[PDB]
């Protein structure tokens, strides 16, 4: 009745999105058929926020499926909850991005647009107050990266008094598979910097050293990378899926965790005693953006235990680490280090604990990719694919300077005093 | 026989209302479905306990309350509670989109929205009185609602009922069980608009809950049923001369006149005892004496100062159980030599007293121990002006950032409203100085 | 010490005890402001369509 | 580890407290508002006493008391000891004081006992002193009292008038002033310890009764000895004689002891002194605890009669006890709350 809307974009949004779906609807109780087969009654009194309801109790997902070529939606449809899904909001063109920012922002999103934006309005109509809209996708690709922002900015006209949140890979700091990946994530940043209330940062280099180092996959997968950022998300949104009230919907939790609009990137976390996970959630080995905390200040932080556990342990160990390292949270504002509880674990685990930082240290990651984009934009390199497409240079010279000005604002708030 | 009317603004004005109800309920003996044997007059009645409760025909007692708030999960436990049959619908109000704990949001966006249905739904149970007193209003200063909507609604009452009292019933934001980092924020604005509005408020800081509730009820994480459960207790203290057979406080507008001298200071600290845990089997009971020097104890005030450093304007005792006027002065002589107790030259050292026979009742199975006496005090005292600096100092320090500020402006409010509130603190602040201190 | 005032009845007893002497906006202003708040929100959201307009 | 804060950088006492807490290894220093702290090391005016206690899973302390203010003043102390029955305006360990305003004002009151004696033809020597006074000046001494009630309207903060000492007890060799400085600590449960050395501080001019113009020969304060006077420095390192010296000097000179002599007023004095304010500054059930450390001085008269003159809430050691003082501090009012990894310094007044 505070309904969200899900929107995944590109290859990789889609499929990070799929096993988000899978991981909450067990967490729910649903089945891949839509019917639900739970035991709790706390599995359906937030049903609604990420469930449309229909027909003899099967309950679908509220979920926009996006991108510019068929393969990857079809894998999706092909999986274990592929069924799940309105078949009516696979909206999908033929021709792909190519890798282009232009072509998934200005020329082959451009006609694919519309037509999800019709899913979108659907879907928005039918609920009984909108809350606000999640998009899971890359910022290296195409799609995604080019189109993806399109959509929020498309939604933003719409519902423009409607909360916008990501979760955004963003390029790695030593890996990558396209050449071009700077020139899409800094104008991908661009229009997030400007038209998100809260993006989540993930990195798959940081993904995987917790997959290899921590869970000891052998041979990790973007399979396995995957399942860390589902149960990542899972986590982040058990307040908003679950009987609570600390960050329970969309705008209370940007509310608690956004002082300055622009400063809206977020560092995830993840762990696995309670002395123990609250000492593992801080650690920067279970970061899922490749940012160092210890080189920043937290502004705000938001850390979620689920299972069963002594509230009291948790409440006496989460003020043990403010105020054993004091200097890693900003002085001027008080009381910035909010904990919720919720009794549901997720499944494997009994106590989790999920982490949602907003620290300066993450100019890190935008000054890594402003390092390599100014490496190719100086000379021009592979711009002539993007200006063939319609754009112009400033629209570069733009994207970088907004970049380059939030990292001089992350170090502005780095080193204020009270 | 004159009526009051208890508002109840927000999820906590709405959760503590509804402990105070139930409270009510058990000390007059109305029951879940609103049938009170004890009450003779059928339909009808001038009795003291009808302030609080109308009655209908078929013999129910209806209390005097509306319930407000702009998102219906809390309101709707009412409408689901042991004491769903108590209320008629027309009394709840539910917007569907809160305030995220943004005071400017309940105050500009959604209160306009709203503000007319509820005082619509006030005068209906307004027309229903021969003579009306005024207002309690119940409500939280960190929620968006609690901050936003209470202050509009304070302003508006000022002017639909120019001349009844109002009453408020404030909870003091604490972090540990606080929602919001900007619940400073939302305190000094709702605050500053109130202000000139209430004729007395209670504060009660939640963190003083939070403790009481820890060191003398064993409680290793006390939730809001327990600090409601312990709140609903004092506030029924506070108001049992409104409901009930005396001479003392049997008017809102003696409220003030006892206890607020000044009409800035209006903010009187309330400090109970005894609070004993139900799980000691028994507990060799206290003294008049005792209880009464235990009002005294920082640890248990409402709101933690320390009343030696700041003087005193006016002081209430209110007793409950079996309590005579002699052990009382006994008390009173021999605490007042042991104790800092410094009243202001221009005002009489001197302590008002009511008693009642009937002593403290209880919820079947909450944390309290039924005891057979209990004792409340009102103490207007200059040291409350303690948790304004506290609050004061949280405001600076987020403000000197311009911290959050982007979410106020953003729903129509100026930044100006900001420094203005701020400097209204600051002056009241500054009169509390003048007052209690050389 | 005195006590003064002393007034009793079956539900309980009141009474006072000295031990030492002594030594707002019209219902126009009101939405005029809610009026001024609900424009100022509608110039930002005009100022955002236009430039999303752009 | 602990945490603490230094917020009145302009302490002696405190900046090597905070030294040695840092050399412990196990306190670490944040600065001045990092609410995050366990000890604060507050300034001396506006300490903001109403923040303290508040931050959930964190026992503060505090090293000043909240109300010492009305004892370590001067005209605070004056009606203190008057109106107190704990110590009596009859109280005979305190020079006959009055509190007087310039332009609740004992001026009628004083002039009344002043003609009182010298219709009695008894010494009439007033001093006139006040906390806004300090380098040694604002205070005057006279036996008219209308050159020291002019003098008082030559000011505009309120000053108090004291009968001065005429009979001092003086040192030989010199014929020289003196006062005794005592420092004490109280600590969170209000347990007053008395640093077993103290210190007298010197006049280095003979006492000169007949004019009171020259103050280098009547006011003992470290300021105008080492700064006015040529002969400061001659018969002890900087004008500060300690007890086992000044031991042997009694027992040499007039047969007697220290403890027995002196001692025991002072121990008298500081007992009569903080237990007539516990009530109003104790924080044994307070949400915070608070520990001071205070300067007390005293005068000496010829029979042997110990006199307080004032109470100092913020005061400096001499420089030779620095070291066994502060860490004394740091294991009875610090340490006391805030245990570290694993005879004495003080002299216990009970009460
Ligand atoms: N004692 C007590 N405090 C409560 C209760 N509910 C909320 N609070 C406190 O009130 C503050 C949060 O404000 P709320 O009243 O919940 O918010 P609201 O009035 O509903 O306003 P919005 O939700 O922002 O629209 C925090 O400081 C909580 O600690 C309660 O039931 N009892
Ligand atoms: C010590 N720090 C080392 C961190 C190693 O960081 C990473 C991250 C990844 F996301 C992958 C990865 C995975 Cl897990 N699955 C895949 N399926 C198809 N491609 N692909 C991946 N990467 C493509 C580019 C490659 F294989 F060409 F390299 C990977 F191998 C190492
Ligand atoms: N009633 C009195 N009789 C005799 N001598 C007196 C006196 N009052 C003060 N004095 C002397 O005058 C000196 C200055 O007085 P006082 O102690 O109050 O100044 P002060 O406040 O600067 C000391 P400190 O620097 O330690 O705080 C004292 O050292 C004392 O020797
Ligand atoms: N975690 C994860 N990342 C992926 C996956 N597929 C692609 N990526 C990342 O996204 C980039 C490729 O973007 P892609 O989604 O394929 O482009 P798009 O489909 O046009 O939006 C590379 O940097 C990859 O690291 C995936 O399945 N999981
Ligand atoms: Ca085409
Ligand atoms: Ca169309
Ligand atoms: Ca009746
Ligand atoms: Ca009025
Ligand atoms: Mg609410
Ligand atoms: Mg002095």
């Amino acid at each position: 009745m505070r309904e969200i809307v899900h929107i995944q974009a590109g290859q990789c949004g889609n499929q990070i999105g799929a096993k988000f779906w899978e991981v909450i609807s067990d967490e729910h109780g649903i089945d891949p058929t839509g019917s639900y087969h739970g035991d709790s009654d706390l599995q359906l009194e937030r049903i609604n926020v990420y469930y449309n309801e229909a027909t003899g109790n099967k309950y679908v997902p509220r979920a926009i499926l996006v991108d510019l070529e068929p393969g990857t939606m079809d894998s999706v449809r092909s999986g274990p909850f592929g069924q799940i899904f309105r078949p009516d909001n696979f909206v999908f063109g033929q021709s792909g991005a190519g890798n282009n920012w232009a072509k998934g922002h200005y020329t082959e999103g451009a006609e694919l647009v519309d037509s999800v934006l019709d899913v979108v309005r659907k879907e928005s109509e039918s609920c009984d107050c909108l809350q606000g809209f999640q998009l899971t996708h890359s910022l290296g690709g195409g799609t995604g990266s080019g189109m993806g922002t399109l959509l929020i900015s498309k939604i933003r006209e719409e519902y423009p008094d409607r909360i916008m949140n990501t979760f955004s890979v963003m390029p790695s700091p030593k890996v990558s598979d396209t050449v071009v990946e700077p020139y899409n994530a800094t104008l991908s940043v661009h229009q997030l910097v400007e038209n998100t209330d809260e993006t989540y940062c993930i990195d798959n280099e940081a993904l995987y050293d917790i997959c290899f180092r921590t869970l000891k996959l052998t041979t990790p997968t973007y399979g396995d990378l995957n399942h860390l950022v589902s149960a990542t998300m899972s986590g982040v949104t058990t307040c908003l899926r679950f009987p609570g009230q600390l960050n329970a919907d969309l705008r209370k939790l940007a509310v608690n965790m956004v002082p300055f609009p622009r400063l809206h990137f977020f560092m995830p976390g993840f762990a696995p005693t309670v002395p123990e996970l609250t000492q593992q959630m801080f650690d920067s080995k279970n970061m899922m953006a490749a940012c160092d905390p210890r080189h920043g200040r937290y502004l705000t932080v938001a850390a979620i235990f689920r299972g069963r556990m002594s509230m009291k342990e948790v409440d006496e160990q989460m003020l043990n680490v403010q105020n054993k390292n004091s200097s890693y949270f900003v002085e001027w504002i008080p009381n910035n280090v909010k904990t919720a509880v919720c009794d549901i674990p997720p499944r494997g685990l009994k106590m989790s604990a999920t982490f949602i930082g907003n620290s300066t240290a993450i100019q890190e990651l935008f000054k890594r990719i402003s390092e390599q984009f100014t490496a190719m934009f100086r000379r021009k390199a592979f711009l002539h694919w993007y200006t063939g497409e319609g754009m112009d240079e400033m629209e570069f010279t733009e994207a970088e300077s907004n970049m380059n000005d939030l990292v001089s604002e992350y170090q502005q708030y780095q080193d204020a005093t009270a | 026989m004159r009526e009051c009317i208890s508002i109840h603004v927000g999820q906590a004005g709405v959760q503590i209302g509804n402990a105070c109800w139930e409270l009510y309920c058990l000390e007059h003996g109305i029951q879940p479905d609103g049938q009170m044997p004890s009450d003779k007059t059928i339909g009808g009645g001038d009795d003291s306990f009808n302030t609080f409760f109308s009655e209908t025909g078929a013999g129910k007692h209806v209390p005097r309350a509306v319930f407000v708030d702009l998102e219906p999960t809390v309101i709707d436990e009412v409408r689901t509670g042991t004491y769903r049959q108590l209320f008629h619908p027309e009394q709840l109000i539910t917007g569907k989109e809160d305030a995220a704990n943004n005071y400017a949001r309940g105050h500009y966006t959604i209160g306009k929205e709203i503000i007319d249905l509820v005082l619509d739904r006030i005068r209906k149970l307004a027309d229903q009185c021969t003579g009306l007193q005024g207002f309690l209003v119940f409500h939280s200063f960190g929620g968006g609602t609690g901050s936003g909507f209470t202050s509009l609604l304070m302003e508006r009452l000022s002017v639909d009922y120019g001349k009844k009292s109002k009453l408020e019933f404030s909870i003091y934001p604490a972090p540990q069980v606080s929602t919001a980092v900007v619940e400073p924020y939302n305190s000094i604005l709702t605050t500053h608009t109130t202000l000139e509005h209430s004729d007395c408020a209670f504060m009660v800081d939640n963190e003083a809950i939070y403790d009481i509730c820890r060191r003398n009820l064993d409680i290793e994480r006390p939730t809001y049923t327990n600090l409601n459960r312990l709140i609903s207790q004092i506030v029924s203290s506070i108001t049992a001369s409104l409901r009930f057979d005396g001479a003392l406080n049997v008017d809102l507008t003696e409220f003030q006149t006892n206890l607020v001298p000044y009409p800035r200071i209006h903010f009187p600290l309330a400090t109970y005892a005894p609070v004993i845990s139900a799980e000691k089997a028994y507990h060799e009971q206290l003294s008049v004496a005792e209880i009464t020097n235990a009002c005294f104890e920082p640890a248990n005030q409402m709101v933690k100062c320390d009343p030696r450093h700041g003087k005193y304007m006016a002081c209430c005792l209110l007793y409950r159980g079996d309590v005579v006027p002699k052990d009382v002065n006994a008390a009173i002589a021999t605490i007042k030599t042991k104790r800092s107790i410094q009243f202001v030259d221009w005002c009489p050292t001197g302590f008002k007293v009511g008693i009642n026979y009937q002593p403290p009742t209880v919820v079947p199975g909450g944390d309290l121990a039924k005891v057979q006496r209990a004792v409340c005090m009102l103490s207007n005292t200059t040291a409350i002006a303690e948790a304004w600096a506290r609050l004061d100092h949280k405001f600076d320090l987020m403000y000197a950032k311009r911290a959050f500020v982007h979410w106020y402006v953003g729903e129509g409010m100026e930044e100006g409203e900001f420094s203005e509130a701020r400097e209204d603190m600051a002056a009241l602040e500054k009169d509390y100085e003048e007052v209690g201190v050389d | 010490m005195e006590v003064i005032e002393l007034n009793k009845c079956t539900s309980g007893q009141s009474f006072e005890v000295i031990l030492k002497p002594p030594s707002d906006p019209s219902l126009e202003e009101i939405q005029k402001k809610l009026e001024a708040a609900e424009e100022r929100r509608k110039y930002q959201e005009a100022e955002l369509l236009k430039h999303l307009a752009e | 580890m602990y945490t603490f804060v230094v917020r009145d950088e302009n302490s002696s006492v405190y900046a090597e407290v905070s030294r040695l807490l840092l050399a412990t290894g196990q306190w670490k220093r944040l600065r001045k508002d990092n609410p995050r702290f366990n000890l604060m090391l507050g300034e001396r005016n506006r300490l903001p006493f109403g923040r303290l206690g508040h931050e959930p899973g964190l026992v503060q302390l505090v090293n000043y008391y909240r109300g010492a203010d009305k004892l370590c003043r001067k005209a605070s102390l004056v009606k203190l000891i008057k109106t107190s029955p704990e110590l009596s305006e009859s109280c005979t360990w305190f020079p006959e004081s009055y509190v007087i305003y310039p332009t609740t004002d004992e001026r009628e009151v004083f002039l009344a006992a002043y003609n009182r004696r010298r219709e009695g033809r008894e010494g009439n020597v007033w001093i006139a002193k006040s906390s806004a006074g300090a380098k040694g000046e604002g205070i005057l001494i006279s036996s008219e009292a209308s050159e020291l009630l002019d003098f008082i309207d030559e000011q505009g903060q309120v000053h108090v008038i004291q009968k001065y000492l005429e009979k001092p007890l003086l040192l030989e060799p010199g014929h020289r002033k003196f006062d005794i400085r005592s420092w004490v600590l109280v600590d969170h449960l209000y347990n007053i310890y008395l640093y077993r050395e103290g210190v007298l501080r010197t006049s280095s001019e003979p006492y000169n009764s007949a004019n009171f113009q020259d103050k280098t020969c009547h006011l003992t304060n470290h300021c105008i000895q080492k700064e006015y006077s040529k002969n400061y420095g001659r018969y002890e390192e900087g004008n500060e004689m300690f007890f086992e010296e000044f031991n042997q000097y009694l027992m040499d000179a007039l047969n007697t002891t220290l403890e027995n002599s002196i001692l025991l007023q002072i121990k008298h004095i500081i007992r009569s002194c903080l237990m007539c304010i516990e009530p109003a500054i104790s924080t044994k059930h307070l949400h915070y605890q608070s520990f001071q450390l205070f300067g007390f001085d005293f005068m000496v008269d010829e029979e042997l009669k110990v006199w307080l003159i004032e109470v100092n809430g913020a005061p400096a050691c001499a420089q030779k006890l620095y070291a066994e003082l502060c860490q004394g501090i740091v294991d009875v009012a610090i340490s006391s709350v805030f245990p570290l990894a694993d005879t004495s310094i003080f002299i216990k007044l009970h009460h």
